[PDB]
DNA sequence: ACACTGCGAGCTCGAATTC
DNA sequence: GAATTCGAGCTCGCAACAATGAGCACAT
């Protein structure tokens, strides 16, 4: 299959392509020749992954001096392994079509707990534990006596790596994480340091977000890799929530009381440098003095640094090198583990963030515990407001960076928050042989009562009955699986336990089993494996869950799991938290974003992410109701993207509960029949 | 570069807001221009919704907190020099503004009297029809 | 409520009739009717009774045309079949229906019929 | 230093017939 | 030739808008 986009000869690994998928390769080539960014919305997960890889890998053959390396930041380790398996399928197609071999290697990067051979350290569960026991065997003072080569502890694989792993590189043959461990097994090398060494000489590199947008990581691993590359941020809805949490720390009473134990253990070891311990003891009793107050919430992002020089007299010139010398002090102290000093590194990371980064930051000290009048639980948040302060290296260092997901809801918000100027900013819609989706907005109830989940319209039983009368009448006409996302956990409890006291939850269990998705991961995976079992045998099930949850982002509901997806209200965040109430005051002055146009943007990208989870494939069909009155408004249904908005007609816009069934009952009957 | 005093600077009150070519040091709150609300401009200069955002070039606005709501929404603020430059551009001259304001202020006095006239025709229709039949 | 009365007519097996008035004289979205009891339309519009017929063909389906005989509507209802008999359609005449007097029909007595004339003549 | 979206007024037509 | 009846669509003034929750991948 020789497929010709506007100037290039793209070798596609399939036979039939979709008519919109040609324009996705056409609009992505328009970015790469212009050497600029791009915000492309493209619905599916696969197909998008194999058409983005068919173009760029074929682009670096015809213009091998303009692009050299493709970086592919995916969300987490399951989609890291999925992209590489879509690359062998493209490489082996090129192996059959051309009959030759190539100088083409593709890697995959992850943590040390995903690339590990050493048996005494690999079953360690927590990720901060495997980083310490590796460092107990790979530190430069542990190898200092290993120049003698004694029977003193070490890593067998790491000392066998740097003696033979620099002369010869990896030849070819795209590597998964399991292939790098298998190559590390039969050769005896470390997989983690082989992948990090060979990341400088590769052509496709697939890691997570945090190697590139996390500032205390990206200068160590992705520093000198490529100046003319292509970065792809796949499934990049929450870039804003990633660049905020990477530059935001959190301090409480439990953290600072553990830092006194770290300074206690540092006092016993110096007697066995002294100005730096009195430096940290000065800083620790100030932040404890600042949490000592029981007063109103207050914010002072550079004025914290002025009052830190009054009672304590510590300036910002030694405070900038606070986290540097603490990394140097533990090196000269020759300590065994470094996970035990994790509260003190968090205080050292807090000290180097107030000193340097103060333009769009805040320090929100909240002695007032949430929802309770007087309970002694203070906490100060060092919250970042500006999501463009972690991509200013990435938008500058690389040549062209593409932000692609399936549900970028307005495309003109992402270049407003993130300070950059794209060159295409395009959207697409999937082609279909049927109507593969039937979105509806089930508004008012069966007795003409409004259904919305406001804050005043939650206690009254004229709405809780109309949610129970909806899930009852959809569980009798939908086969094999209904996913019901609620807005929170305290609203899922106060509705299910108020359906049970009425005669509504008795009649839902006659039709389908119901499996509540709880917060702890042990009960959830039990209730999820029985859900996928109940959809496969006769009964069918209802997985009622929370929209800002684990199941809403991770688990993909392929066909006959979740034929319907029911949104029980607009999934807003808590719109009166003092952190969110301060970020929106930064989004009003800077970028002139309205305060109400961001709460709905944040909600219509989490209500369109979990609804868009119901359809992944060719023959997948799926109902998707929106059970709130407020979804019908123009500033809300105009947000949700163009591939679920081009089937939302004006008839399915204020359907009542009984009228929404006969749209669903006619839709599933029509889809059940062959082509 | 200011366009009134010719002083060189980085930024100021305006020219990050209303695109007005002046420095902050003239400032003349009540001697060059003031902040007017979107509702005030819309009901005072008789500007529609499709003149503050689509007549080229589009003039932008400033979002602030609604003063007597404090938790509800916003309050757009346009510039009074940008409005009187736009109202003099959309509605002929200065005098053509007010002459089309007289026909609208009598129209709301026109609807006030005819709604007290259509009720006389409607309510007496039900009482005349009972007498007219036999 | 034009959009939901029309949607309660199609996807609901309970609401069965609907009383339009001069709206469906074009290519609207009237959802596949099966009978059409046309009562007292415009004067001699043979365009109209070929657009009322357009709802029916969208016996299988069959539409009626109520005429008050020995009045001016008898001359009108032959002007409007003048286009449909030139296409092949045959208009039967039902002088007496199949047992109209036996069910519970309205306006049985003359007392309830005297009140309707006083409602009509009071318009003027 | 207030204010989004629906929703009825005028305005001006068309179709066919009275006046 | 000049009304009516009842429909149509296009402008456009008018009145008043809103926004409530909970946790593991990634560097020495
Ligand atoms: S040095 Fe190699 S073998 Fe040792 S813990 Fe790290 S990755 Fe595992
Ligand atoms: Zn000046």
């Amino acid at each position: 299959m020789k497929l010709n986009v506007d100037g290039l000869l793209v070798y596609f690994p399939y036979d039939y392509i979709y008519p919109e998928q040609f324009s996705y390769m056409r609009e992505l080539k328009r970015t790469l020749d212009a050497k600029g960014h791009g915000v492309l919305e493209m619905p599916s997960g696969t197909g998008k992954t194999v058409s983005l890889l068919a173009l760029i890998m074929a682009y670096q053959r015809a213009y091998p001096l303009e692009v050299t390396k493709l970086i592919y930041c995916s969300r987490t380790v399951p989609e890291i392994e999925k992209v590489i398996e879509e690359l062998r399928k493209l490489l082996n197609f090129y192996e059959k079509q051309e009959g030759e071999k190539l100088p083409f290697l593709g890697l995959a990067l992850s943590s040390r707990k995903n690339l590990c051979i050493h048996p005494e350290v690999t079953p360690l569960r927590f990720g901060k534990d495997v980083d310490g026991k590796c460092h107990s065997l790979t530190a430069s003072y542990v190898r200092a006596q290993y120049q003698h080569d004694t029977s003193l502890p070490h890593c067998r694989f790491y000392e066998e790596f740097d003696a033979h792993g620099r002369e010869v590189p990896l030849p070819a043959g795209i590597y998964n994480l399991d292939d790098l461990k298998a190559l590390g097994r039969r050769q005896g090398w470390c997989p983690y340091f082989l992948a990090r060494y060979s990341i400088l000489h590769a052509n496709v590199v697939v890691y997570s977000y945090h190697y590139l947008l996390d500032p205390k990581i990206a200068d160590l691993v992705s520093k000198e890799l490529a100046r003319k590359a292509v970065v792809v941020f796949d499934e990049a809805h929450n870039i804003d929530n990633v660049c905020i949490d990477s530059m935001s720390v959190n301090l409480t009473r439990r953290t600072l009381d553990r830092c006194q134990g770290n300074l206690e253990t540092l006092q016993k070891t110096v007697l066995r440098a002294e100005h730096f311990l009195g430096f940290l003891r000065r800083l620790l009793e100030y932040v404890k003095w600042r949490l000592r107050v029981q007063h109103v919430v207050q914010e002072s992002p550079p004025a914290f640094l002025s009052g830190l020089a009054q009672r304590v007299c510590i300036q910002r010139k030694p405070l900038r090198f606070c986290a540097e010398r603490l990394r140097s002090l533990l090196h000269t102290l020759e300590i065994t583990d470094l996970a035990d000093f994790s509260p003190l590194t968090l205080l050292a990371n807090f000290a180097t963030l107030v000193s340097t980064y103060a333009k769009g930051f805040t320090i929100i000290i909240e002695p007032f515990d949430d929802r309770t009048p007087t309970i002694a639980n203070p906490i100060l948040h060092f919250s970042c407001m500006d999501a463009s302060l972690a991509i200013k290296p990435v938008f500058e260092r690389f040549q062209s960076v593409i932000i692609t997901s399936g549900t970028l809801s307005p495309l003109d918000i992402y270049p407003k928050i993130l300070d950059f100027h794209p060159v295409t900013m395009a959207t697409f819609t999937m082609t279909l042989a049927r109507v593969c989706l039937c979105p509806m907005i089930i508004g008012r109830g069966n007795d003409q009562v409004a259904i919305s989940s406001k804050f005043e319209t939650r206690e009254d039983i004229a709405v809780i009955r109309n949610y129970g009368n909806l899930l009852l009448e959809m569980s009798a006409v939908v086969p094999d699986g209904i996913v019901a996302f609620f807005t929170s956990y305290q609203y899922m409890e106060s509705t299910v336990a108020s359906w049970y006291e009425q005669g509504i939850l008795e009649n839902i269990q006659r039709n389908k089993l119901l499996f509540i998705e709880t917060q702890d991961g042990a009960e959830t995976s039990v209730a999820l494996e029985k859900y996928q079992e109940a959809c496969e045998n006769g009964r069918g099930a209802i997985l009622l869950s929370v929209a800002r949850g684990k199941v809403s982002e991770g688990i993909d509901f392929v066909h006959h799991y979740g034929r319907a997806v029911i949104m029980f209200g607009v999934p807003y965040v808590y719109t009166q938290s003092r952190i969110l109430k301060a970020r929106l005051e930064y989004l009003r002055d800077q970028f002139q974003i309205r305060e109400n146009d961001f709460l709905t943007f944040d909600a219509m990208r989490h209500a369109a992410q979990c609804v868009g989870r119901a359809i992944r494939g060719k023959t997948d069909y799926g109902l998707m109701v929106f059970a709130d009155k407020r979804f019908a408004r123009g500033d809300k249904r105009g947000k949700l993207p163009r591939w679920i908005q081009e089937h939302l007609t004006d008839a399915n816009l204020n359907l009542t509960v009984d009228e929404g069934v006969q749209v669903a009952k006619y839709f599933l009957r029509q889809m059940a029949q062959p082509f | 570069i200011c366009e009134e005093c010719g002083k060189e600077f980085m930024d100021s009150y305006l020219m990050n807001h209303f695109d007005l070519p002046t420095c902050d040091n003239c400032r003349d709150a009540d001697d060059k221009h003031k902040l007017i609300t979107k509702t005030e401009a819309k009901q005072e200069y008789l500007l529609k919704d499709c003149d503050l955002e689509k007549r080229e070039p589009p003039l932008k606005f400033i979002v602030k907190k609604n003063p007597h709501h404090s938790q509800w929404g916003d309050m757009k603020l346009y510039l009074k020099l940008q409005i009187v430059k736009r109202s003099l551009e959309v509605w002929g001259s200065q005098e053509a503004l007010e002459e089309a304001k007289e026909v609208r202020q009598e129209n709301r006095e026109k609807m006030k009297q005819k709604k007290f006239d259509k009720k006389v025709k409607e309510l007496r229709r039900a009482v005349r029809s009972s007498v007219w039949k036999r | 409520e034009r959009m939901q009365i029309l949607q309660n007519f199609k996807h609901n097996p309970k609401i069965n009739t609907i009383f339009i008035s001069k709206v469906g004289d074009t290519s609207f979205d009237l959802p596949e009717a099966n009978v059409l009891i046309q009562i007292s339309s415009h004067g001699g519009s043979r365009r109209q009774e070929a657009q009322r017929l357009g709802r029916v063909l969208r016996y299988n389906a069959f539409f009626y045309s109520l005429v008050s005989q020995d009045t001016q509507e008898m001359a009108y209802s032959t002007k409007r079949q003048r286009f449909l008999v030139d296409q092949g359609y045959s208009f039967k005449v039902i002088t007496k229906l199949a047992g109209m007097e036996e069910e519970d029909l309205a306006f049985s007595t003359k007392e309830e019929q005297q009140q309707l004339l006083q409602k009509v003549l009071a318009a003027t």
